[PDB]
This record gives structure tokens, C-alpha cells and sequence, in this order.
């Protein structure tokens, strides 16, 4: 039964163009493009990794942003575990659909299940839009952790599923007892 | 909605490999479930007098006891395991309960609080 613990399904959503493929696949196979292929529909990556003493099989979802996949997508958030809601940090409406997203997440999902919000591309310092104030106080007032990463640059990007991988840890270690 | 051309192909693959290793899945928890019942049918005591698991008397026999904190029955210190954290007047658990724990966990079951079932067929 292969060789690993526990599976852990992790769901990446937000605005598209935001750069959730990308932040993907730096942590997959670690390659950044500058091209863009808006994802259809969904698509999904296996990556096993060993921390907090334990094998852990993650399924990693890459869901399309696009208004147009919506029913589709949704559809694979009763499963996650945990999400990571994505912005561009150089693009206001991305950062002003949060909210929405933060909806969609309590309506389609579960209630452990545990988010991480993320403003992505903070290597473009230069067409920055969005302070790093605003969206560590919009983490703070929806109740998820925060952090300020970039693919591209891979920056801050394998820290952002590990705090995700260990705190759905933690939400196991405290459902027993 | 939304019309879609050959779309649909181009997920119905993702799909198809996603039921692929959901049917692994079931095998992999099944083999875990299936082992943790065979336990439980295995169980000779009854918790009061005698212990759950064994089924030897407990007291004045020579046999130490304790409550096990998930099925609340009365195990020997044989059928016992003595978990613990950071804090003292640590809990007990029955060996049967201790596997439910690991089962509960390596199968996802804490999560829903139970197993659930993904049914997401392909848009022919
Ligand atoms: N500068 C910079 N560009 C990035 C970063 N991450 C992604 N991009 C670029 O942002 C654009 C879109 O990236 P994707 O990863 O395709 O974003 P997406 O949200 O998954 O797209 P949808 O599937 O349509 O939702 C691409 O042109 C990437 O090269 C980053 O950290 N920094
Ligand atoms: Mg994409
Ligand atoms: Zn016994
Ligand atoms: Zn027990």
C-alpha cells in the first residue's frame, strides 16, 4: 500500500492569472515560465514528503480561476484539507475578490479545513498595489495566516505549504482529545 | 453555464486519474479497517470484571487495571498503553482504541469525522 502515512489534498485557488500553476509547479518540479496558459478546468500534482516525523502524501489541486469553471471546481473543495487563497500583489481586484473566495471556501468545504492566505509576486516591489499591512490585516480579520511569496523568484513559496502541511497537523493532533 | 468543446477530454483525463488513486485509496484504508475489525471480533472480556481485550479478572487476581479513555471499559496493564504529552495524570488507551486512533488519521477519517464519498463522474 505504498509507502507513506497520511494524504493530504490541498486545493490552490484565486483570481486568475494570480500565478497559482506557478506557484505549483516551483514546488513540484521547481520551473517558473513567464508564458501564460490560463489552466483548464483543474488538474492536480503528487509530491510525498517527510516532516513532523510522519511520510506525507500531498495531492496538490491547481483550480482555474476563471468565472467560467466555477461549478467545476467547487466541486473538489469538499475534499481539501487545506487551501491556499492566492492575490496578485500588484493587482487590487485580485486582492479585492478575497473576500468572495473566502465565501466560496465556507460554502463548498468543510470546516477544519484549514486556509493559508498568499500575495503572491512580491519580487515585482515595483508595481506593488497592495501593502503587506492590508493583507496581513485582511488575514487577520478572516482568521487565516498569511504570507508574501513569489514563484517566479522562488521565494517564501516551499515555506507556505509546510505551514500549511503542519497545521493541518495540528488540527489532527487536536481532534483526538 | 457554459458550452465546452474537446475541454471536457482534457478533463475527464485529470479525472480519470484522480479515480485511479481514489480506488488505490480504498485499498490502502481498507486493508487498515479490515485489520482493525478482525481486532475488535477478537475482544473475549467484557470491561467490568474481567478485562475487555483478554478477558482475565482484574483485582485482588494480581492483575493492575485502568480505564481506557476512549471506550471508557476496563483494560489489564497487559492490554494497555500509557500515552503521553506535556502534562501529567497521563491518558490510557486500550490496544484496540490506540489502532482506531491511527486508523482514524492514516485514512483521513478525523477530517469528516467519518468516510465520505467523492462521486465525480465525467461530462461525455
Ligand atoms: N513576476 C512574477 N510573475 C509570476 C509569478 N507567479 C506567476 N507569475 C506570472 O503570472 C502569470 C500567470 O501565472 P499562472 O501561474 O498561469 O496563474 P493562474 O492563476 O494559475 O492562472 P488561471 O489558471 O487562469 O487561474 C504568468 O505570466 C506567470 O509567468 C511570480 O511570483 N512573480
Ligand atoms: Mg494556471
Ligand atoms: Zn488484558
Ligand atoms: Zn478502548
Amino acid at each position: 500500500s505504498h509507502m507513506f502515512d497520511y494524504m493530504f489534498k490541498i486545493l490552490i485557488i484565486g483570481n486568475s492569472s494570480v500565478g497559482k500553476t506557478s506557484f505549483l509547479f516551483r514546488y513540484a518540479d521547481d520551473s517558473f515560465t513567464p508564458a501564460f496558459v490560463s489552466t483548464v478546468g483543474i488538474d492536480f500534482k503528487v509530491k510525498t514528503i517527510y516532516r513532523n516525523d510522519k511520510r506525507i502524501k500531498l495531492q496538490i489541486w491547481d483550480t482555474a480561476g476563471l468565472e467560467r469553471y466555477r461549478t467545476i471546481t467547487t466541486a473538489y473543495y469538499r475534499g481539501a484539507m487545506g487551501f491556499i487563497l492566492m492575490y496578485d500583489i500588484t493587482n487590487e481586484e485580485s486582492f479585492n475578490a478575497v473576500q468572495d473566495w473566502s465565501t466560496q471556501i465556507k460554502t463548498y468545504s468543510w470546516d477544519n479545513a484549514q486556509v493559508l492566505l498568499v500575495g503572491n509576486k512580491c519580487d515585482m516591489e515595483d508595481e506593488r498595489v497592495v501593502s503587506s499591512e492590508r493583507g496581513r490585516q485582511l488575514a487577520d480579520h478572516l482568521g487565516f495566516e498569511f504570507f508574501e511569496a513569489s514563484a517566479k523568484d522562488n521565494i517564501n513559496v516551499k515555506q507556505t505549504f509546510e505551514r500549511l502541511v503542519d497545521v493541518i497537523c495540528e488540527k489532527m493532533s487536536e481532534s483526538l482529545d | 453555464e457554459e458550452l465546452t468543446d474537446e475541454e471536457k477530454e482534457i478533463i475527464n483525463r485529470v479525472i480519470a486519474r484522480a479515480e485511479k488513486m481514489e480506488t488505490m485509496e480504498q485499498e490502502r484504508i481498507g486493508r487498515l479497517v479490515d485489520r482493525l475489525e478482525t481486532m475488535r471480533k477478537n475482544v473475549a472480556g467484557d470491561g467490568v470484571n474481567r478485562c475487555i481485550l483478554c478477558g482475565e479478572q482484574l483485582g485482588m487476581l494480581g492483575s493492575a487495571s485502568v480505564v481506557c479513555e476512549d471506550c471508557k471499559k476496563n483494560v489489564c496493564t497487559k492490554c494497555g498503553v500509557e500515552t503521553s504529552n506535556n502534562r501529567p495524570h497521563p491518558v490510557w488507551l486500550c490496544k484496540i482504541c490506540l489502532e482506531q486512533r491511527e486508523v482514524w488519521k492514516r485514512s483521513g477519517a478525523w477530517f469528516f469525522k467519518g468516510f465520505p464519498k467523492q462521486v465525480l463522474p465525467q461530462p461525455m
